């Protein structure tokens, strides 16, 4: 069996941005982050946003996002 | 007191 | 067998700084041009097939090695005084608070986009 | 580095093997329990047996058993 779960895929801060590597919730409960490589989606805009999850809230959006240079 | 343009000033013969 | 692409890395090497914009913005540029990822991409074709890359494309990857994180660094100065130039053009009360902070920085600024192929003081500025 | 200063980092050493060019990583990862045996996926696979502290610190032996860089590796 495969008990696939929900998807987070909210366009918010995850338009056209490819993941680059995921890390597990390492300190909260099933709370996942994602680093994101460089989309060119608006040129002074961030490249790549690290955006969190919670698979524990059951949600989409991202529930913390973090856009550095 | 310029917010930009002093880079205009400092950028167009400066090298 | 791409070889031809890589006889095409031999013609492409064998092919601060200033310049003007679109909407007179004259943004903080670098000496250099962007070929360090070329280099660190010969690099890997040479510990992935062992091509026999010229020599002087070779030194000229050394001659990059040894300015190249500066110039990094100098990018995203730049990228960064970019993202907060726009915040400054937004307003028109923050000359009335950072003007005395803008000359002083934009002074230094200047003097570090003074240095153009000079590894002595290209470090401090 | 440290987690909460990141304006210097505490232990940072090569990743370097027999030659001086600079080994590209690509994907690597960390051994389970904090061994500190980090293997690096250098820029075309070569798994890379690392240290952290002691004269065991960085690069120890390599192996491979593909060719292309490392995508994925954990441990359990």
């Amino acid at each position: 069996k495969l008990s696939l779960n929900r998807q987070f895929f909210d366009e918010r801060w995850s338009k056209h941005r490819v993941v680059s590597c995921l890390d597990w919730s390492s300190q909260y409960p099933e709370l996942l982050v994602a680093s994101y490589n460089n989309n060119e989606d608006a040129p002074h805009e961030p490249d790549g946003v690290a955006l969190v999850w919670n698979m524990k809230y059951k949600k989409t959006t991202p529930e913390y996002v973090f856009h550095c240079q | 007191e310029q917010v930009f343009l002093m880079k205009q000033q400092s950028l167009l013969a400066k090298q | 067998n791409t070889q031809e692409i890589f006889d095409d890395w031999a013609r492409k090497v064998q092919q601060t700084r200033v310049r003007g914009r679109t909407g007179n913005v004259l943004k903080l540029k670098v000496n250099f041009l962007p070929e360090i990822i070329t280099l660190s991409k010969e690099v890997r074709n040479l510990k992935w097939l062992g091509f026999r890359v010229p020599l002087a494309i070779v030194n000229k990857a050394h001659q990059a090695n040894q300015l190249y994180p500066f110039a990094i660094s100098l990018i995203e100065s730049v990228r960064t005084y970019e993202r907060t130039c726009e915040k400054v053009e937004e307003r028109n009360t923050i000359s009335l608070l950072v003007a005395g902070l803008k000359k002083e920085v934009q002074a230094l600024i200047a003097e570090g986009i003074a240095l153009v192929w000079e590894s002595y003081k290209l470090d401090p500025y | 580095w440290s987690l909460d200063m990141l304006s210097h980092p505490q232990d940072s050493m090569e990743l370097v093997h027999k030659q001086s060019k600079a080994v590209a990583v690509t994907s690597m990862s960390f051994p389970v329990g904090d061994v500190n045996n980090f293997v690096v996926g250098s820029e075309e696979g070569s798994v890379y047996t690392a240290c952290r502290h002691g004269s065991k610190a960085g690069i120890s032996e390599m192996f491979e058993g593909h060719q292309g860089p490392i995508t994925g590796i954990h441990c359990h």
